[PDB]
C-alpha cells in the first residue's frame, strides 16, 4: 500500500536493463534492506518518546552510509563490560541482522547472540537481550560465591549479614531490568548509600 | 503521566509499572491497580477507590497552584520541577498507609514485651504539629 | 452569554441585513412592475410611486443605521463594557477545578446525599 | 429570485449560527493545515492555569 | 482602517445612486427618440448595434448591482466578526472536610 | 553590579484602567501592588576632597541611593480600609497630599546603590546603565542609625521622594512598572508625576562581558516595544538626564 513512484520506477528499470551487461535485482534488495533499517529507526524513535526506556537507557545511532545501527545501553554500567548493539546487513545471506556485542554473550553456551525478525520482536529481543546479561552478572556472582542461591526467585540474590551478634539473616538483593542498579528491599541509609556505592 | 514520573523513583519500596497505562503498589497485605482505560453489586472499598481518585486530583491542583505562585513570585526563576522536591502525588497516601501500618505493629510489639509483661503501664497517643 | 451590549449589536446588524434583502425585493417588485407599466396598462400607474419612495427610503436609512454601526465600533474601545480583575479565568480555572472537586467529595463523604 | 431564495438561505444558516454559539473561554481564528482557511479555535487547555 | 470603510461605502451608495439612475434614463429612453430640432441627441446610426448596446446596458447594471449588494453584505459580516472578536475585556470547613476523609480511608484502609 | 537595558515612557491617568486590562492580556499576569522610599546621599561640601585627580581625572564624586519598604499602614488613611489592598487604590491617590509625611520619615532614619552615565553613542536601541548595588542588614553600637552611617562615611542627606505603582512579570525575566512618584519636604509632600503615570520596562543583565545574552535582552525588549504600537510610544530618554554625578544638577523625574 506504500506510494511507490511507478513511473520513475520504470524509467529507473528501463535505463538499468539498457545499461545492464542481476544488477536490478541488486538494487532492489539494497533498497529493500534500507527501506526496513529505516522504518526500524523510524519505530525506535516512536517508541523512545513514550518508551520504558527512555531515561538514558538507550541510546540508538543510524549511519546510512554504512546502514548501519548501533544501539548502547546501560550507560551507568562499569562492570567490565558496555552492553552494546549493532544492527547491520550480513555478509552472508545479504540479510539485516543483530549482533549483541559482547564477550560474556561470545563465550556464553545455549544462548544465541545473533537474531532475526526484529520488525515484529524488536522489544520481545530487547527483553530477552536484558534478562541475558543480567542472568550472566548473577551467574557471575554465584560462581565468585559471594551471593547464596534464592531458589524461590532466580532473579534475587541473597547476602548473608548479621543483624545482631547471634541473628544470621539474608537479604535481598534484585536488579534493575531497565538500567541495572542492584537495590534492596528496604535499605537503611547506610545500605542506600553502599548499594549506590556498588552501583 | 505525572503519576508516572512519580512512580519511576519508587520501585525499591515495592512499586512497579506494568505498562503504559498501568502502576501497582504492593503493602504487606493490600494491592493498589491505577489504570487509564479506554470506553472501547457495590464492593467494600469502591468508596476507597474513589476517595484515592478524589484526592490524587486535588493534589494534581495543588501541584498547579504551587507553580502559579512561584512563578508570580519571581520572574528569574526558571520554572523546572525537580521530580525529588516538587512532585508529592503518592507519597502523602503512602506514607500515610506504612505509617498506620507500621504504629499498629509497633502497638503489638509494645504489647507483646509491656503490656503482657509489666501490668499497670499507662499509655497515651499524642500528635505534634 | 455574551455580555447585553453585543446582544443588541448583533440584533441592529441583523436588522440591517434583513433591510438590505427588502431593499432588494423591492427593487425587484418595482422593476417588473415597470415592464407592464412600459406594456401600457394604467391601472398599477399610482403603485409606482409608492413603490419607488418606499425603494429609495429603505436605502437611506439602512446606509444611515450601518453609519451609527461603525461609530459604536469606534466609540466602544474600552468603553460600557468596563475593565474586571475579580482572579482572571484562564488562570482561575485551577479554582474552579478545585471547588467541583471538593464538592464531589462532600457528596462521596455524606452516604445520605447518594441517592 | 436566484440571489433572494439563496440570500434567505444563508440568513437561515446564520441564524442557526448566532443562536447555536455561547460564550464559552478564548476564542480566536487560525488557519488550518490542511484546508487554508480561517475557523474558529477555542483554547481549553491548562496552559495558562 | 474603519474610515477607509466609510469612505468605501460612499462610493458603495453614490454608484448604487449613479447606475441605478443610469438604468432608470436607460430603459425609460429605451424607445429611440426621433427630435427633428439640432438640440436633441439621440443616434441610431447601425441596425443591430443598438441591442447590442441594450444588453450592454443590461449587463453592466446587473453585474454592478449584484457585486455592489454582495459586497455591502461582506462588509457587515466583516463588522460583526470584528465585534464579536477584538472587544478585549471557607478554609476551616475544608480543614474538618480534609479530616473526616483522611480519618476515613485510614479506617478503611 | 548589573547591566540594566531599559526603555520608558509616560501615560496619562484616563487610559490607565484601560491600559491594566491590555497588559493583563498580554502577560497572563495580573499586577501587584508595591511601594518603596528612596533617600539621595552626596559627599559633605564641608570637607575637600583634594584626592579628586584633577589632572588625570580617575574619578568623580557621586550619590548615593538608600531605599526601603514601607507597609501599606503608613500609606491608607481611614477612608481606606474598607476597600481591599489591591491597584484599583491607585485611582484614589491622585491629590497631592498623602498620609506618609515629614516626621514619619525623619522618624525612620535598606539597598544601597550607586549608578554611572549611560554608555556613549548612538548606536544604541536601549538604554544601558550599570548599577553597583549592597545590601544593609543590621546595625549595632551607641549611635546604630542610616544617618550616622552615612555621616561615617562622609555623606549627607540632600533629598527624598516616594513611589508607588504596580509592578508586571513577563517572560525572560522582563520587569514592567508603573509608577507615581511624591517628593517629601518639611514644607510638604508634591506629586511631581501629576496627573499620569511613569512607565518604564527594564531587564537585567548579570555580567556585561556576555554579548550574546545582551544581544537577547536588546531584541526581547525591542520586541516588547513594537507590540505597544499605536496605545503607548517607548523611548531612550535622554542620556545627559540620567547622569547623577555631584558636579552637575539634574533629576529625571
Amino acid at each position: 500500500n506504500l506510494p511507490l513512484n511507478k513511473p520513475r520506477l520504470e524509467k529507473l528499470i528501463n535505463e538499468i536493463l539498457l545499461k545492464s551487461n542481476l544488477s536490478l535485482y541488486n538494487f532492489l534488495h539494497k533498497y529493500v534492506l534500507t527501506l526496513q533499517l529505516y522504518m526500524v529507526h523510524r519505530e525506535f524513535l516512536k517508541l523512545a518518546n513514550g518508551g520504558k526506556f527512555s531515561k538514558s537507557n538507550l541510546i540508538h545511532n543510524y549511519d546510512s552510509k554504512k546502514s548501519t545501527i548501533t544501539v548502547r545501553y546501560w550507560l551507568n554500567g562499569k562492570m567490565d563490560s558496555k552492553g552494546k548493539i549493532t544492527i547491520g546487513i550480513q555478509r552472508t545471506t545479504e540479510s539485516l541482522i543483530l549482533k549483541w556485542d559482547n564477550q560474556s554473550a561470545s563465550r556464553a553456551k545455549n544462548m544465541p547472540v545473533i537474531y532475526n525478525n526484529i520488525v515484529s520482536n524488536i522489544e520481545g529481543i530487547l527483553d530477552e537481550i536484558m534478562f541475558n546479561h543480567a542472568r550472566i552478572i548473577r551467574s557471575e556472582l554465584l560462581a565468585r560465591d559471594i551471593f547464596q542461591e534464592d531458589e524461590e526467585n532466580s532473579d534475587v540474590l541473597l547476602f548473608q549479614l548479621p543483624t545482631t551478634c547471634v541473628s544470621m539473616a539474608p537479604i535481598q538483593l534484585k536488579i534493575d531490568l531497565l538500567s541495572g542498579q542492584f537495590y534492596f528491599r528496604n535499605p537503611t541509609p547506610l545500605l542506600s548509600n553502599y548499594a549506590s556505592k556498588i552501583n | 503521566y505525572q503519576i508516572k514520573k512519580e512512580c519511576a523513583l519508587l520501585i525499591s519500596y515495592g512499586v512497579s509499572i506494568e505498562n503504559e497505562n498501568k502502576v501497582i503498589i504492593e503493602l504487606p497485605n493490600e494491592k493498589f491497580e491505577i489504570e487509564l482505560l479506554s470506553l472501547d453489586l457495590p464492593k467494600i472499598n469502591d468508596k476507597r477507590a474513589n476517595l484515592m481518585l478524589v484526592m490524587l486530583r486535588l493534589l494534581l491542583v495543588v501541584i498547579f497552584k504551587k507553580t502559579l505562585r512561584s512563578r508570580i513570585s519571581s520572574p528569574h526563576g526558571l520554572i523546572n520541577l525537580n521530580v525529588d522536591d516538587d512532585i508529592l502525588i503518592i507519597r502523602p497516601i503512602l506514607g500515610k498507609v506504612r505509617f498506620a501500618n507500621y504504629k499498629l505493629l509497633l502497638k503489638k510489639i509494645i504489647k507483646d514485651y509491656v503490656l503482657d509483661i509489666v501490668p499497670g503501664s499507662s499509655i497515651t497517643e499524642t500528635e505534634v504539629e | 452569554m455574551q455580555p447585553p451590549y453585543i446582544q443588541e449589536r448583533l440584533k441592529s446588524l441583523n436588522d440591517i441585513e434583513t433591510q438590505l434583502c427588502s431593499m432588494l425585493q423591492e427593487a425587484s417588485q418595482v422593476t417588473f412592475i415597470f415592464g407592464e407599466l412600459k406594456r401600457g396598462n394604467e391601472s398599477v400607474k399610482p403603485q409606482f410611486e409608492n413603490h419607488v419612495k418606499q425603494f429609495y427610503e429603505r436605502l437611506d436609512k439602512s446606509t444611515t443605521q450601518l453609519r451609527k454601526e461603525i461609530q459604536l465600533l469606534d466609540e466602544n474601545v474600552g468603553t460600557r463594557l468596563l475593565p474586571i480583575n475579580v482572579n482572571k479565568k484562564a488562570l482561575g480555572q485551577d479554582t474552579e477545578k478545585m471547588e467541583e472537586q471538593l464538592d464531589l467529595l462532600s457528596a462521596i463523604l455524606d452516604p445520605s446525599k447518594s441517592k | 429570485n436566484k440571489l433572494s431564495s439563496i440570500l434567505q438561505n444563508e440568513h437561515d444558516y446564520w441564524n442557526k449560527i448566532m443562536q447555536s454559539i455561547s460564550n464559552k473561554d478564548v476564542i480566536f481564528k487560525i488557519r488550518d493545515r490542511t484546508s487554508g482557511q480561517k475557523l474558529l479555535a477555542i483554547k481549553y487547555g491548562y496552559e495558562d492555569s | 482602517m474603519s474610515n477607509q470603510a466609510l469612505y468605501e461605502k460612499l462610493e458603495q451608495t453614490r454608484t448604487i445612486l449613479s447606475v441605478k439612475l443610469a438604468e432608470l434614463i436607460n430603459m425609460t429612453t429605451i424607445a429611440d427618440r426621433n427630435d427633428d430640432d439640432e438640440g436633441s441627441f439621440a443616434q441610431e446610426n447601425s441596425e443591430l448595434a443598438v441591442a447590442t448596446t441594450s444588453v450592454m446596458m443590461v449587463n453592466n447594471q446587473t453585474m454592478q448591482l449584484i457585486k455592489n449588494v454582495q459586497d455591502l453584505l461582506i462588509l457587515t459580516r466583516s463588522i460583526k466578526e470584528k465585534w464579536l472578536l477584538n472587544q478585549i475585556p471557607d478554609e476551616k470547613q475544608i480543614e474538618e472536610l480534609l479530616d473526616n476523609c483522611i480519618e476515613t480511608f485510614v479506617a478503611e484502609k | 553590579m548589573v547591566q540594566q537595558l531599559s526603555l520608558f515612557g509616560s501615560i496619562g491617568d484616563d487610559g490607565y484602567d484601560l491600559l491594566i486590562s491590555t497588559l493583563t492580556t498580554i502577560s497572563g499576569n495580573p499586577p501587584l501592588l508595591y511601594n518603596s522610599l528612596c533617600t539621595v546621599w552626596k559627599p559633605n561640601p564641608s570637607y575637600d576632597v583634594e584626592n579628586v585627580n584633577s589632572r588625570n581625572q580617575l574619578v568623580e564624586p557621586n550619590r548615593i541611593k538608600l531605599s526601603k519598604e514601607v507597609p501599606f499602614s503608613y500609606l491608607i488613611d481611614e477612608t481606606m480600609m474598607d476597600k481591599p489592598l489591591n491597584f484599583r487604590i491607585l485611582k484614589s491617590f491622585t491629590n497631592d497630599k498623602i498620609p506618609l509625611n515629614y516626621a514619619m520619615t525623619r522618624n525612620i532614619l535598606w539597598s544601597l546603590q550607586i549608578s554611572d552615565i549611560p554608555a556613549a553613542g548612538n548606536n544604541r536601541s536601549v538604554s544601558m546603565q550599570t548599577i553597583a548595588e549592597t545590601i544593609i542588614l543590621s546595625s549595632a553600637g551607641k549611635n546604630s542609625s542610616v544617618s550616622s552611617l552615612m555621616n561615617g562615611l562622609g555623606y549627607v542627606f540632600e533629598f527624598q521622594y516616594l513611589t508607588i505603582g504596580v509592578k508586571f512579570f513577563m517572560k525572560h525575566g522582563l520587569i514592567l512598572e508603573l509608577q507615581k512618584i511624591w517628593q517629601i519636604e518639611e514644607a510638604g509632600n508634591s506629586q511631581i508625576t501629576s496627573g499620569g503615570f511613569l512607565l518604564k520596562a527594564y531587564i537585567n543583565v548579570s555580567r556585561g562581558t556576555d554579548i550574546d545574552r545582551i544581544n537577547y535582552t536588546e531584541t526581547a525588549l525591542m520586541n516588547l516595544k513594537k507590540e505597544l504600537q499605536g496605545y503607548i510610544e517607548l523611548s531612550v530618554p535622554d542620556r545627559q538626564s540620567m547622569d547623577s554625578r555631584v558636579a552637575h544638577g539634574n533629576i529625571l523625574i
